């Protein structure tokens, strides 16, 4: 599932979709 | 403070990409606050760095290591890829400092940047090679706390200390693998606050009303902005240099900052009124010089105001100072008021070559200053010769032939029929740029109805310039008001210098160093600090108030200006890092008190 890791190069990332900064601090948080 | 606080074996690491590598405003902060850090920590104060050739060669003398541990961390992470170098910062204090090379441990950036998406969910392109160096910077960081907390043979409190964004991936990485570290991470600007500024759509006004991702992505730069919120997020404790900085970070980074810890100085006694008479003198020379054949007005009654810092025009507020200027000329032409106000622009910008007319006045002034001292000279032996004949003196005779010659030259070079040039170089963009632009605008133009004169120095004062060899800091010494009315400002080091130096200032409360000024002061403009209301102020307002504050300013006497100046240098030691270091120090209980609740205990 590296498949939005590989969205993540080239600055082609959906700021709003899937990569968005809610699941970024979900994933900080369990890990805390 | 002098707090009673357990720092027996408690090591600190102060991680910076500013240490030893002069590429901002950050390193004059770490460059004066080793001082009141290693007297409080001893040896056990360390400055974690990226190496570079230059400021290794010029800055850091290289030692061994002082503790078993610490060079058992050195020679694994030596024999395991990378190169770390251990030195001495050569500065007040001589904060040991652990030097780590990016660019050899590059080998393993791709994956590392696999970690990164195995723990924090953060990508970034390979494009951005500032983003990459940080990236490798923070692993390196990691590495080295685990390392030196593995090799220790009786295990410290470590507390780390990260500084802006570049250094925040470690911090993020810190505190994915379970180190018992206590992180503190501070901002000295927020991230998405410069360019949001840039966009003049209301920042401060719209701080509610921004979307932080969408304007990332409108400005590519998603991965940043991420890195320093999960920075910010991930820190046992978040501070900040301003409140207003504070406010941004609260409003974008979405965490409210726990302490404020604004930048100090080493404030050193640079008494204020022999360096201002000579500065003055020096300054009236230069503007004698300067306009030469049109000195019609008193140079007793002459303001000197200025404004210093990077070129920004929006920024830094010039086109409210010059706005205000032509106001505050409006003002004194029609109330007749016989006072002058020479407005300095000390904003360095790309020139060609010194202007012609200014070098000429320069010379000019030279060669009168020369004649009149010559006349001067053998007028006094004569009148000394005199006086001990016993003849009170003739002086239709004590100038000879030779002196009228020379007078007469000298005011043949006076003779002038234009008028004096705004800038003093030659800007290799006139029509690009906004201050001349603004002047021309305005109508600024240095003639002899106007009450304001506008002098723009695109350079930064030195020694060794021909027009005005005396630095920054003798320069402003001897001006009578700094004018700062700056609007994106995350603390404001140029009016800090000034109050530190003396001069009263006009600051803002959208700049840190105004907030901090406005809540530490009951009357502000008792002691010599204006603040404009720019927060809450339209523009036109903003540029009324300031136009209000330079008239006022100018109606004062010299007597107020006197006990104005004297309140000023009072304010001194309110920004020495005597008294701002408690914010930091506060700021380190914390941490220890949140990651070692055990061990540690700290009363707000």
């Amino acid at each position: 599932p590296e498949e939005e890791r590989r969205k993540w190069e080239e600055g082609r990332i959906d700021y709003m979709g899937k990569d968005a900064f809610a699941r970024i601090q979900e994933k900080l948080d369990r890990f805390l | 403070w002098e707090d009673e606080f357990d720092l027996e074996n408690a090591v600190l690491f102060e991680v910076a990409w500013e240490v030893a590598n002069k590429v901002g405003g950050i390193y004059t902060v770490l460059q004066t606050k080793a001082k009141v850090t290693g007297d409080e920590w001893g040896d056990n104060y360390f400055l974690v760095g990226p190496y570079t050739e230059q400021g290794v060669r010029t800055q850091v003398e290289l030692l061994e290591a002082p503790t078993p541990a610490l060079k058992r961390t050195l020679d694994s992470m030596n024999s395991k890829g990378c190169k770390v170098y251990f030195g001495r910062w050569l500065i007040e204090g001589g904060p040991l400092v652990v030097l780590l090379d990016v660019g050899a441990s590059a080998w393993a950036l791709e994956r590392w940047k696999g970690e990164l998406w195995d723990t924090c969910n953060i990508g970034v392109p390979w494009y951005d090679r500032e983003a990459n160096d940080a990236v490798l910077f923070g692993f390196l960081t990691t590495w080295f706390l685990g390392e030196f907390l593995a090799q220790s043979e009786e295990k410290p409190h470590v507390v780390a200390h990260f500084h802006e964004w570049l250094a925040g991936v470690g911090l993020c990485l810190c505190r994915a693998r379970r180190l018992p570290v206590a992180t503190i991470f501070t901002t000295h600007a927020t991230l998405l606050g410069r360019y949001l500024c840039a966009g003049a759509v209301d920042f401060y006004n719209n701080l509610e009303n921004f979307n932080v991702d969408k304007e990332a992505g409108e400005r590519q730069i998603y991965h940043r902005y991420c890195m320093e919120r999960a920075a910010a997020h991930c820190a046992h404790v978040f501070t900040t240099v301003s409140q207003i900085t504070a406010i941004e970070a609260q409003h974008l980074l979405k965490r409210k900052p726990d302490i404020v810890t604004p930048n100090g100085l080493n404030v050193k006694k640079f008494e204020f009124q022999n360096l201002h008479a000579q500065s003055k003198a020096r300054i009236q020379e230069f503007v004698r010089g300067h306009f030469y054949g049109h000195l019609d007005f008193n140079l007793d009654k002459t303001l000197y105001f200025f404004i210093a810092g990077r070129y920004e025009f929006s920024n830094k507020g010039a086109d409210v100072f010059l706005e205000a200027l032509a106001r505050l000329n409006y003002l004194l032409r029609v109330n007749g008021s016989e006072q002058t106000v020479v407005a300095f622009f000390i904003m360095p910008a790309r020139t060609n070559n010194f202007n012609v007319e200014t070098l000429k006045g320069q010379a000019v002034r030279k060669q009168l200053w020369d004649t009149a001292n010559t006349v001067k000279e053998k007028f006094g032996r004569k009148l000394y010769e005199s006086l001990l004949v016993g003849s009170l003196p003739d002086m239709n005779k004590m100038l000879d032939k030779e002196d009228f010659t020379m007078m007469k030259r000298a005011i043949f070079a006076t003779q002038r029929q234009s008028f004096p040039p705004v800038c003093t170089h030659n800007m290799l963009d006139d029509s690009s740029d906004p201050i001349l632009t603004t002047i021309r605008r305005i109508g600024l133009f240095n003639s002899s109805a106007d009450r304001v004169k506008v002098i723009f120095h695109p350079e930064f004062l030195s020694s060794t310039s021909p027009l005005l060899p005396v630095d920054y800091e003798e320069f402003v010494r001897g001006c009578h008001l700094g004018v700062f009315p700056s609007y994106y400002e995350p603390w404001g080091y140029t009016p800090a210098e000034c109050t530190v130096m003396g001069i009263p200032s006009i600051s803002t409360n959208l700049s840190g160093f105004g907030c901090f000024m406005e809540e530490h002061i009951a009357d502000p403009s008792a002691y010599g600090i204006y603040i404009l209301d720019r927060r809450f102020r339209s523009l036109d307002d903003s540029c009324s108030q300031l136009t209000s504050f330079l008239y006022s300013f100018c109606q004062q006497s010299r007597r107020q200006r006197i006990i104005q100046r004297n309140r000023t240098e009072r304010l001194s030691d309110l920004l020495d890092w005597k008294y701002l270091g408690r914010y930091y120090m506060s700021a380190r209980h914390m941490a220890l008190s949140k990651a070692f609740p055990e061990h540690f205990t700290y009363e707000p």
